[PDB]
RNA sequence: CGAAAGCUAUUUAGGUAGCGCCUCGGACGAAUACCAUUGGGGGUAGAGCACUGUUUCGGCUAGGGGGUCAUACCGACU
RNA sequence: CCUCCUAAAGAGUAACGGAGGAGUACGAAGGUGCGCUCAGAACGGUCGGAAAUCGUUCAUAGAGUAUAAAGGCAAAAGCGCGCUUAACUGCGAGACCCACAAGUCGAGCAGGUACGAAAGUAGGUCUUAGUGAUCCGGUGGUUCUGUAUGGAAGGGCCAU
RNA sequence: GCUGACGACCAUAGCACGAUGGCACCACCUGAUCCCUUCCCGAACUCAGAAGUGAAACAUCGUCGCGCCAAUGGUAGUGUGGUUUCGACCAUGUGAGAGUAGGUCAUCGUCAGCU
């Protein structure tokens, strides 16, 4: 891992708002705002979709 | 790198037994992550390759690599050494939070999302699937974009066999089928 | 009038039939052959000459092998023309045989028809031929 | 290619002489070439030949 | 001329001859600087005790018997110069 | 892979003998590092030092410092053998580290190369 | 005693020049030749398809040669 | 002028014999140190296919080598990167080839370097084509000469 | 007895398939602060190390399935002398290639380490 060369890499929580799950992993995106975590406060990231919450008729006459 | 951690703390286990093996340095494991985003379009307009780049270097989180062409070819208008796609290999934590943000907060992104069909095996155990926006990732904004684009993914994993590949995806929740 | 379908080479040079044919000298193919007793060169005009008056005594009955290809060209100069100035035009194509060589085989037909099929060739043919039975060594 | 003198930079009038293409390399080559007048490498500069 | 099939076929030069080939054969006794093979490419490689020039020429490095041996995993020939 | 560093160590063996010299060999591993001086026929040792000595085997193995001291023990036995002028042989490895580490104290003490 | 009609070059090709071949003298003396044993490298004769081609027969098939409704996803079968 | 065959397994060997190339290129496409391995086939994968890019498995060269062909090429002579100018000067034991005039290879020595940690390697390029004598005239240098003497002119020598 | 380094030799040594090995040694292996790495990547290189494992690799052993090697005999060619119908033949001296019987899972040297 060289010196830089690379993109700024920071830790970002991710938080799925329809189930109220969070996802703490580091990436490159700038959110606009920080709430406050377990640890300390992170960019904060809001997210509608993640992988908790991604998934004859002719009788009637 | 949770899953780093999380893999060797119980999915190195869970997969030895899950699949009978007798040695646990003979479970599969994930060795590279390549991201590749040819570009066929370049050297006639020069400004497809460097949004590549722009686009590549938020997603993986490292600086590409400019991969040219290794043979001329007329009927794609290419030649000797022209820049006509990029490249980024991620290994050790850089590819295990990638694969946590690809797993549970880009597929989902995914519009007309199914499943990956689990027969895009090569038969030695690695996997490759193909994302056609690269919008989907939340490094890159959809406000300030160039243009829509896909990208290459490809694993590389330990596995010898494809049910021992699909076996070690499936330890991490890939969306299959 | 058999002929390659293309070759290395336009011309060759002349070179010398000498020996034994000790390859291509048994009945390989067909159960019934006709070989050479002398040598020379069988050009693709005699080649074709005893094909058709074979296949005209089988009667898709039988089927028969060419055991004998012609590939050298043969040049020759047209008359009216000096020695020298190059070496003349390509103008058939004949095949080195020794004797030995089978030129023709036949299969799946009465002996006394493949007999009486390989004498009418050999009439067409610049060679003193032979009747030989295929066997075991 | 045309010929082009390489001429030492120590005034000794020594030179050397070599082709070069002026549509690559248009302006002037220098290198260092050693010198018998003072056994000694120093600046060569092209000169018109 | 009749058939009119003749022409010229301009193919009438040739190189000079290049005088290639082995020189010192084994077992002779040779002298430092002697020329053993003038050569293509290496069709013999130098043993110990033989030089290769730019043209691919092996020559004696010092006195001794010239040697031909097939040595080495590539089966390559070698011609090698013996203080004897 | 040691097919691969064997294949990168070829160039300077076969030049080492076409100048008919000692060589001074050295391997090393995750765990040992090792150095012999072959002759120039190439098929004789004469002098070997390596981690396995009793003097420094139970110790610090696998080390820079391990290193120094191996490539000044071979120095020692090279001296009382006859051996002065060695070509030094990284048998495909880099010229770094523990290979030269090795490298530096048998040149400074006694060997000269 | 005893050739040459060769090589190279040539406004050369039936001329000429160097070298090769002849003679005379001098120097040198086995360093030369023949044969036996022995150290070498070769790619010819022959041979053979392992390469480059070419060539015949059979087996075997993605591509091709043909026949209802059938842009019905170009389908059953030769 | 170069390459193959003719050419008869050393060299050489002719024809208005059979086939092809040359009259260049490159300050890097040279030197060195370090590192690397190709062509294809199949499988998987957005556009994207027969073939662009990516990943996997076989894969002594079925590739490449600036330029024809032959012979070579894994220590690669093939492919990249850093630093460089040995594409030096004076030479050269010894050979090949050779009618001559020419041509070719060359260890080693001295001086000055370039790269390397060093042993070392480097006097252009994988080699074999890319060429033209003398005369004459020009140019850069030189104490050699300098028609009474000092110069100078002219000439000589070295380089072009 | 086995392991490693460097050599001889360059398939009778290779390929393939199976089995054995972890006390040393070797290899995977952990980690990336440090030296040093990547036209991106601790993959390779490099370093600091010892939780795991002989899975891969490697080494060793086994076999004839492939590859490789390979007779005897005969044939082809051929130097010399002779003859010939020009194909060849005789005397003498040589003598293949292909193919067949068969052989092959190498063989040694120096040094170090565990036993």
């Amino acid at each position: 891992m060289r010196k830089d060369i690379h993109p700024d890499y920071h830790d970002v929580l991710f938080h799925d708002t329809n189930a109220d799950v969070f996802f703490l992993t580091r990436s490159t995106v700038k959110t606009k705002t920080t709430r406050e975590y377990e640890g300390s406060e992170y960019p904060y990231y809001p997210l509608d979709i993640s992988s908790a919450s991604h998934p004859a008729s002719f009788n009637k006459r | 790198a949770r899953l780093k951690a999380l893999y060797n703390n119980e999915l190195k286990q869970k997969i030895k037994e899950e699949l009978g093996l007798d040695n646990v340095m003979q479970v599969p494991k994930i060795t590279k992550i390549t991201l590749n985003m040819g570009v066929g379009g370049a050297s006639q307009d020069k400004k497809l390759l460097e949004g590549a780049v722009a686009d590549m270097t938020a997603i993986a989180g490292q600086k590409p690599v400019v991969t040219k062409a290794r043979k001329s070819i007329a009927g794609f208008k290419i030649r000797e050494e022209w820049p006509i796609g990029c490249k980024v290999t991620l290994r050790g934590e850089q590819m295990y939070e990638f694969l946590d943000r690809l797993i549970a907060v880009a597929i989902p992104r995914v519009r007309d999302f199914r499943g990956f069909s689990p027969k895009a095996f090569d038969g030695r155990g690695n996997y490759s699937l193909g994302i056609k926006e690269q919008i989907v990732f939340p490094e890159v904004d959809f406000d300030k974009i160039d243009r829509i684009r896909g990208m290459d993914v490809t694993i590389t994993t330990s596995a010898a066999t494809d049910d021992e590949g699909r076996a070690l995806l499936k330890a991490f929740g890939f969306p299959f089928k | 009038m058999l002929q390659p379908k293309r070759t290395k080479f336009r011309k060759m040079h002349k070179g010398r039939n000498t020996g034994l044919a000790h390859r291509g000298s048994t009945v390989a193919f067909g159960q019934f052959g006709l070989k050479s007793l002398t040598r020379g060169r069988m050009t693709a005009r005699q080649i074709e000459a005893a094909r058709r008056t074979i296949t005209r005594k089988i009667k898709r009955g039988g089927k028969i092998w060419i055991r004998v290809f012609p590939d050298k060209p043969i040049s020759n100069k047209p008359l009216e023309v000096r020695m020298g100035k190059g070496k003349g035009p390509v103008e058939y194509w004949v095949c080195e045989i020794k004797p030995g060589k089978m030129l023709y085989e036949l299969e799946g037909i009465s002996e006394e028809l493949a007999r009486e099929a390989l004498t009418l060739a050999a009439a067409k043919l610049p060679f003193k031929t032979t009747i030989v039975k295929r066997t075991i060594m | 290619r045309d010929k082009i003198k390489l001429v030492s930079t120590a005034g000794t009038g020594y030179y050397y002489t070599t082709t070069k293409n002026k549509r690559t390399m248009p302006g002037k080559m220098e290198m260092k070439k050693f010198d018998p007048k003072i056994r000694q490498h120093v600046l060569f500069k092209e000169a018109k030949i | 001329a009749h058939k009119k099939a003749a022409g010229s076929s301009r193919n009438g030069r040739d190189s000079n001859p290049k005088m290639l080939g082995v020189k010192i054969f084994g077992g002779q006794a040779i002298v430092a600087g002697n020329i053993i093979v003038r050569q293509r490419g290496t069709e013999f490689h130098a043993g110990a005790g033989v030089g290769m020039g730019r043209d691919h020429t092996l020559f004696a490095l010092n006195d001794g018997v010239v040697k031909f041996a097939t040595k080495g995993k590539f089966n390559r020939r070698y011609v090698m110069v013996e203080e004897a | 892979k040691k097919a691969a560093r064997l294949r990168r160590a070829k160039k300077t063996r076969a030049h080492i003998r076409f100048l008919g010299v000692y060589r001074l060999t050295v391997n090393r591993t995750p765990k040992h590092i090792y150095a012999q001086i072959i002759s120039p026929n190439g098929g004789e040792v004469i002098a070997q030092a390596s981690t396995l000595d009793g003097s420094l085997r139970s110790g610090a193995t696998g080390n820079a410092d391990a290193a120094t001291s191996v490539g000044q023990l071979i120095a020692e036995r090279a001296k009382a053998a006859g051996i002065t002028k060695v070509a030094f042989d990284r048998s495909g490895f880099k010229y770094h580290g523990r290979v030269k580490a090795l490298a530096e104290a048998a040149r400074e003490n006694g060997l000269e190369f």
